[PDB]
């Protein structure tokens, strides 16, 4: 086993869950108990990236959709997308920079910093049924802080 | 022959240009046990002078400037507003024919960016992580106007006005933090603006907020060529110590490490290793 | 035409609701249809701005309705479904309206009253929210509970806090006041904690010299922690034929934050370099780091 994965569910700090909304796009919203099965189950692959004093390099793939979250430019602006892949090739161990995030996880509160674009983070909006994106601000209008639950 | 208490540095008195600043004579109730009213009744007079910066000549303060700009009112010194060249140290002195006590305070006027940058050493208000609602208050605001006038207080994070934040609510003079997270780290600015006699003034304070270790995780010290490694959970006013004994006291190398939540990690090298925090003193032996 | 928003947002009968067009922010001009919707607010179901207002909603409404942005150039549009529900018997809510939320004991945390973003006043400020637990009202005393905006800040969670909560507002549409109800199931979790992984073995030690051997990293910590090897001040590569790393993880039923992490430095064939620089195991998270070696 060249890298270890674990299968987790994600929520933001305002308790919104991530569901997949029509493909190539995750949206965050609040869910009722009878639709908890609609949560995007993630696979957190603990890849290799830059040694940091206190961050942990991880790649975020969806589970048997063969999609991985990715960070690229788009009109010269860092943007978050789902790249499709061949599962015989991934989960690699040295993943390309657009796949790797730096996990900051403090008292089980996670935020993932893009390794490609430093000081950019997986953000959700305070609003409902609104797609996950990538932000340039912590502590402001957007939520950058997440909770993890296991499978 | 005076009691020269010296220079009171328990100001935080750097101040932005074009803003008001009142300074209370530090003598009263600090250096001296009494207030202004008492001392006046005791036949003391209060006098003021200064030395300009890059100067040794003690000059008088000029109270006859345009628009009564630098003013005096009892134990308070008023700049309305400060100018750059006001920077220096101000002395208030109380004297009798038989009495003399004086002290001085530093006044450093400073310039501002459009987004609140300056050589100002910002003060640090640490916030407990995940700790219900915590509030910061816009500092040094009392005295500048009466309750009769209601000002505008605008709060900023960075260059940005705080509007519709996730866990941050501006409540007038108070900025509220809901369950702080490390995402909440940064510089926060308050701009309080008020009317005075048909002019409008502005008061600007900026401070660094740092989210640190909860009291509910604060704990006595945890122990791990001989390394004595100790982990000190963050506690607010705590003297973290570490020492080897042999029975009483070869080289050594201390090494403080800190974390995002300011939890300390003192590693120290080389038979018993000790550690003392405000919550404990422990010791562990070596093989 | 169609693509379906197949997620059935259930809201409360006899009480006002608002549904928006579920578009990624690339939106246009929105018209609402039943299985169109009235345009004048007086009609108990209508369009105002680009949302479908139910003023109030009755149960008979449950069904599918449509929203359609059209540009002449493009006009493919979206169908959404609604279920309205009267409260269960002897209950101020209904089971399939409940949003599940969770929080960790021994911490402070806050619930959130969902789908309230539309009911704001002109300053974009919402109505004072009233909080309930199992149809009994709460003391917002700022010791145990606090309500700001849509939050119910709860302090010192303990399992006694476990219940169905209710956030309630009053909306004024057109000079008649309207009540808004949401339900949250509060379910506790295991306490959050500052925990740094701690290494079990290797234990800063010598080992006698060979010339396909394995070399074990045992770390006690969380599953979100990591444990890896570095040698000669650099990391094990995927293209280093002698040196392999395989990462395993044994959970712990007892204390999931104190559960074994296992890494194996599969060296296979020794080389003379390996006696000259020690092999260091690193265990690391956001809270702290540990280090241990074995020299060959
Ligand atoms: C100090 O000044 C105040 C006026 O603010 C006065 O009430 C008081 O009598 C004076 N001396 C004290 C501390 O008694
Ligand atoms: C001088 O000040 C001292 C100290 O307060 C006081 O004892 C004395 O009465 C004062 N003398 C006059 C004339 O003000
Ligand atoms: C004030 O005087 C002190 C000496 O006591 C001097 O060191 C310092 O530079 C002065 N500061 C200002 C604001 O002029
Ligand atoms: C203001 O905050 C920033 C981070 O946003 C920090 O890097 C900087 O040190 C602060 N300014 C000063 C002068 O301390
Ligand atoms: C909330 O109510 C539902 C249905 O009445 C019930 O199944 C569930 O146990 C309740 N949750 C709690 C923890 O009170
Ligand atoms: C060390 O890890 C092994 C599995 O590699 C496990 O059996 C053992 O219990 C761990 N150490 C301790 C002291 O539990
Ligand atoms: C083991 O070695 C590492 C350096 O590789 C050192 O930092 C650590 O303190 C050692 N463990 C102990 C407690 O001897």
């Amino acid at each position: 086993a060249p890298v270890r994965s674990l299968n987790c569910t994600l929520r933001d700090s305002q308790q919104k869950s991530l569901v997949m909304s029509g493909p190539y796009e995750l949206k965050a919203l609040h869910l009722q108990g009878q639709d908890m099965e609609q949560q995007v189950v993630f696979s957190m692959s603990f890849v290799q990236g830059e040694e940091s004093n206190d961050k942990i390099p991880v790649a975020l793939g969806l589970k048997e959709k063969n999609l991985y979250l990715s960070c690229v430019l788009k009109d010269d602006k860092p943007t978050l997308q789902l790249e499709s892949v061949d599962p015989k090739n991934y989960p690699k161990k040295k993943m390309e920079k657009r796949f790797v995030f730096n996990k900051i996880e403090i008292n089980n509160k996670l935020e993932f910093e893009s390794a490609q674009f430093p000081n950019w983070y997986i953000s959700t909006s305070q609003a409902e049924n609104m797609p996950v994106f990538l932000g340039g601000t912590k502590g402001g209008q957007d939520i950058t802080d997440f909770t993890m639950q296991f499978v | 022959r005076c009691d020269d208490w010296g220079l009171d540095t328990m100001r935080q008195i750097q101040v932005f240009e074009d803003e008001p600043a009142r300074i209370k004579c530090p003598l009263f109730e600090h250096f001296l046990k009494f207030n202004y009213s008492t001392a006046h009744s005791a036949g003391l007079t209060l006098i003021w002078y200064w030395t300009r910066q890059d100067r040794d000549l003690e000059e008088p303060i000029n109270f006859r400037l345009p628009e009564n700009r630098i003013s005096k009112e009892k134990d308070v010194l008023w700049f309305r507003p400060t100018l750059l060249n006001d920077t220096g140290n101000y002395t208030c002195m109380l004297r009798n024919t038989t009495y003399c006590s004086k002290v001085a305070f530093p006044l450093e006027v400073v310039q501002k960016d459009s987004c609140f940058n300056s050589p100002m050493k910002l003060p640090v208000h640490k916030l407990y992580i995940e700790y219900g609602i915590q509030r910061i208050t816009c500092p040094n605001v009392d005295g500048y106007f009466p309750s009769s006038v209601k000002p505008t207080i605008t709060w900023y994070m960075g260059c940005y006005k705080i509007q519709n934040f996730n866990n941050v609510i501006p409540e007038g003079m108070n900025l509220s933090f809901l369950i702080a997270l490390i995402s909440n780290n940064g510089n926060y600015t308050c701009v309080v603006t008020y009317p005075e006699n048909g002019r409008t003034f502005h008061l600007t304070r900026t401070l660094t907020v740092k989210v640190v270790g909860s009291p509910k995780n604060a704990v006595p010290p945890v122990i791990h060529l001989i390394p004595c490694t100790v982990y000190f959970s963050f506690l607010m006013d705590s003297r973290n110590e570490v020492w080897w004994t042999i029975d009483g006291k070869v080289t050594i190398n201390e090494s403080i490490s800190h974390s995002r939540t300011e939890d300390e990690t003192r590693t120290q090298i080389l038979y018993v290793c000790h550690a003392r925090s405000a919550k404990g003193e422990v010791a562990k032996a070596a093989k | 035409k169609e693509r379906e928003e197949k997620i059935i947002l259930v809201s409360s009968a006899n009480e006002i609701d608002v549904r928006p067009c579920p578009l990624n922010p690339n939106e246009g001009t929105i018209t609402w249809y039943k299985d169109p919707v009235s345009t004048e607010q007086a009609s108990r179901i209508h369009q105002h701005k680009e949302k479908l207002w139910f003023v109030p909603a009755k149960v008979e409404d449950s069904g599918h309705y449509y929203c359609v942005v059209r540009n002449s150039s493009y006009c493919l549009r979206i169908k959404i479904s609604a279920k309205f529900v009267e409260n269960e018997p002897n209950l101020c809510y209904n089971a399939q309206a409940i949003f599940k939320q969770k929080l960790p004991v021994a911490g402070d945390g806050g619930l959130v009253c969902p789908y309230m973003e539309f009911f704001k006043n002109e300053n974009n400020e919402l109505p004072k929210l009233q909080w309930y637990k199992d149809c009994k009202p709460l003391l917002l005393d700022n010791i145990h509970f606090s309500g700001v905006k849509d939050r119910l800040i709860v302090m010192n969670v303990a399992e006694k806090h476990r219940g169905n909560y209710t956030c309630h507002a009053s909306y004024t549409y057109l000079g008649k006041q309207y009540p808004i109800t949401r339900v949250i199931e509060f379910i506790t979790l295991e306490e959050n904690k500052p925990t740094r992984p701690v290494i079990v073995s290797p234990a800063n030690e010598t080992m006698e010299v060979d010339l396909q051997i394995q070399l074990i990293c045992n770390v006690t910590g969380q599953l979100s922690d990591i444990a890896y090897w570095k040698w000669n001040g650099s990391v094990i590569d995927e293209d280093d034929p002698v040196l392999g790393e395989d990462y395993y993880s044994v959970e712990n039923p007892a204390n999931k934050r104190r559960s074994t992490l296992i890494t194996v430095l599969n060296i296979s064939e020794i080389e003379s370099r390996f006696y000259k620089h020690p092999f260091t195991c690193f265990a690391k998270n956001t809270h702290g780091i540990d280090a241990a070696y074995i020299q060959l």
